[PDB]
RNA sequence: AGGGCUACACACGUGCUACAAUGGCGCAUACAAAGAGAAGCGACCUCGCGAGAGCAAGCGGACCUCAUAAAGUGCGUCGUAGUCCGGAUUGGAGUCUGCAACUCGACUCCAUGAAGUCGGAAUCGCUAGUAAUCGUGGAUCAGAAUGCCACGGUGAAUACGU
RNA sequence: GCCCGGAUAGCUCAGUCGGUAGAGCAGGGGAUUGAAAAUCCCCGUGUCCUCGGUUCGAUUCCGAGUCCGGGCACCA
RNA sequence: UUCA
């Protein structure tokens, strides 16, 4: 439950409930869970502190929480300090990847205050 | 991005000019059109007037704008708001 | 100095990208990992190259079409 | 018509089938493991680069061979659908004619 | 500050030697360094200020002492007596270890630095510049921060003519462009 | 030759996906059609999560290619919940083709994965394999549409009456 | 100086024995019409004149005022 | 209720 720093659900499927962490979609769920060799549908609540263990080393070697918040921070840093296209739609609060603004990307866009 | 079997792309004219650049002397941009290049390490310290559509306006390469395209920095269209 | 009214005044090492120890009495209160420092760093030379970093021209260099 | 732009068009397509085949042999050099991966490969894209861009198998427009039309081509007919259509009422066109099912 | 006994031996066995004086209290020195932020437009949102001298409390080691306004003018809206600006005086030994920690791991952190001005003096050697870019100095997180101001810094020297200034200033190499 | 026609405080019209238990995903396996193809379609076969790379037959064709149709069914898991729902939004790593993928593409891979809890005044379409859904292909096509055109699987409701 | 009355949205105003902001108007967007009207759907819109104490809690109770109006007033 |  405690792994990385997060609290992930008890009686919740390990498979689904390692995907919890800001870092780790179903990919790395997956990918952690078969290198640390545990089965697949087990609630989380039957995972002793020592399987909560060996996931926690090998969490050690995907990008974790804070790691990734730091990532994307730096990141999206990265692109303002070289102040280009990209970087100047994410200061403006635009879309980035290439798209439409007229009407749609309301993501982006935010609310219809005025 | 660009297929990595390919490698980069640059046209020679950009290429041979900052060549040039990087030989004798860089105290003046380079007055260039072709905004998709890649930007190279023998560019690194320079000013370019990158082609905008209508002006070519500087900007200083640095080691971060290295993984770029030359465009990347000039914007091509005046946004104001409304 | 008024006593009680200014920032913490710790001792601090130039912990650069190379970790030149150049010591800096400063506010920070923190080791804190910098670039610029006769190690690692551009003007601490002339003609300035940063040697090797994972950065963007030696990844640059890395693909090249090699 | 504007025939500035047909004789653009057959300019392009003349030159690019002139210098065919030219182009396929320096660009075969990119996709191969050979050329050392930094000089023959790296020095064909500095060819193609320098070949005419307004002699490649894509930077024509496929106009209409009636008026040169820039939509609605057919390569079938190398008509606009309004000149095909006028074919096909004429009868112009070998076994066209309206169908339904 | 090692900077100062680079000073007390280096410096002056270049500058007493180069212009060729007739005593060490002769040869020119730094004595105070004060860095300013001027800001203006915190007539508006009285927490800017706050928010501004915080930098010279970080960049600076000594909370600062805001600067109110001398006269309430037309042009800028400023009434006298007025929360205006803020500025730290650095002498000493804080003088020293603030322009090691300046010239070593701030100002070559400079982005797009074609260098400092040859020319930045007020014709008696005392220097004077302002940076913009002031997060270039590790004193700063940068991430938390609100803006990005500069500020404008002048080194108080005692000589008396501009040459002694830029012999004085590349003493520390001073970049000079 | 670059640029924009892809701008964006903003309105409106289309269409796509949703807001989920007739439902989310995994396993197993089957039932279609309509086509198209010669610088095109590309077999089989190895590798790469994977885009694809390589190799590269046959096919101007009731023969090779796109070729899994999906929706289906069996078993399983989820267990009424911003959910194991979504999938937009961004970050990074690629594939493709193009002289050239920044502005300004499709695709692939990793992670946050958002408003979204059936929608107001109103308003649209449909009378039978029709709507409703599900998938399939072709032209335009260097690439590139949820678009257009065409295809086929499930497959109903109510017509009293003016 | 006495008694009374009031201020509430961007305008017209309600209600208070304390559990809490309404409606009209209004503006903006939309719906309807062949077009706009009216109409309808929406949204916006309050520190309830001001300050202050009272009670688990105030526009509402009170105090202390800002104005404005009515009526009555001392003969320095 | 109106257009004109
Ligand atoms: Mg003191
Ligand atoms: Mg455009
Ligand atoms: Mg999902
Ligand atoms: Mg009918
Ligand atoms: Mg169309
Ligand atoms: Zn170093």
């Amino acid at each position: 439950a405690r792994i990385a720093g997060i609290n992930i659900p008890d009686h919740k499927h390990a498979v689904i409930a390692l995907t919890s962490i800001y870092g780790v979609g179903k990919t790395r769920s997956k990918a952690i869970l078969a290198a640390a060799g545990i089965a697949e549908d087990v609630k989380i609540s039957e995972l002793s502190e020592g399987q909560i263990d060996t996931l926690r080393d090998e969490v050690a070697k995907f990008v974790v929480e804070g790691d990734l918040r730091r990532e994307i921070s730096m990141s999206i840093k990265r692109l303002m300090d070289l102040g280009c296209y990209r970087g100047l739609r994410h200061r403006r609060g635009l879309p980035v990847r290439g798209q439409r603004t007229k009407t749609n990307a309301r993501t982006r866009k935010g609310p219809r205050k005025p | 991005p660009r297929s990595l079997k390919k490698g980069p792309f640059i046209d020679l004219h950009l290429l041979k000019k900052v060549e040039k650049a990087v030989e004798s002397g860089d105290k003046k941009p380079l007055r260039t059109w072709s905004r998709r290049s890649t930007i190279f390490p023998n560019m690194i310290g320079l000013t370019i007037a990158v082609h905008n559509g209508r002006q070519h306006v500087p900007v200083f390469v640095t080691d971060e704008m290295v993984g770029h395209k030359l465009g990347e920095f000039a914007p091509t269209r005046t946004y104001r708001g409304h | 100095m008024k006593k009680d009214i200014h920032p913490k005044y710790e001792e601090i090492t130039a912990s650069c990208s190379c970790g030149n120890v150049m010591k800096i009495r400063s506010t920070v209160g923190h080791d804190l990992n910098l670039d610029v420092c006769s190690k690692c760093h551009p003007f601490f030379t002339g003609k300035q190259r940063d040697v090797a970093t994972g950065g963007r021209v030696d990844r640059f260099n890395k693909r090249f079409n090699i | 018509a504007k025939q500035s732009m047909k004789a653009r068009e057959v300019k392009r397509v003349a030159l690019a089938d002139k210098y065919f085949a030219k182009r396929a042999e320096l660009k075969a050099i990119i996709s191969d493991v050979n050329a050392a991966s930094d000089e023959d490969r790296w020095n064909a894209v500095l060819k193609l680069q320098t070949l005419p861009r307004d002699s490649s198998p894509s930077r024509q427009r496929n106009r209409c061979r009636q008026t040169g039309r820039p939509h609605g081509f057919l390569r079938k007919f190398g008509l606009s659908r309004i000149k095909v259509r006028e074919a096909a009422m004429r009868g112009e066109i070998p076994g066209l004619k309206k169908a339904s099912w | 500050a090692k900077l100062h006994d680079y000073y007390k031996d280096e410096v002056v066995k270049k500058l007493m030697t180069e212009f060729n004086y007739n005593s060490v209290m002769q040869v020119p020195r730094v004595e105070k360094i004060t860095l300013n932020m001027g800001v203006g437009e915190a007539i508006a949102d009285k927490k800017l200020l706050d928010n501004a001298a915080a930098d010279l409390a970080a960049i600076s080691g000594q909370k600062p002492l805001i600067t109110k306004a001398r006269k309430s003018v037309a042009g800028f809206k400023i009434r006298q007596g007025y929360p205006i600006g803020c500025k730290v005086t650095l002498r000493g030994e804080r003088m020293w270890e603030f322009f090691e920690r300046l010239i070593t791991i701030a100002v070559p952190r400079i982005r797009d630095f074609r260098g400092l001005s040859a020319k930045s003096f007020d014709g008696r050697g005392n220097y004077s510049m302002g940076v913009r870019e002031q997060i270039i100095f590790p004193e700063i997180d940068y991430d938390k921060v609100d803006r990005v101001r500069g500020l404008d810094i002048t080194i108080t020297t005692t000589a008396k003519s501009d040459e002694e200034g830029r012999a004085l200033l590349a003493a520390f190499d001073f970049p000079f462009r």
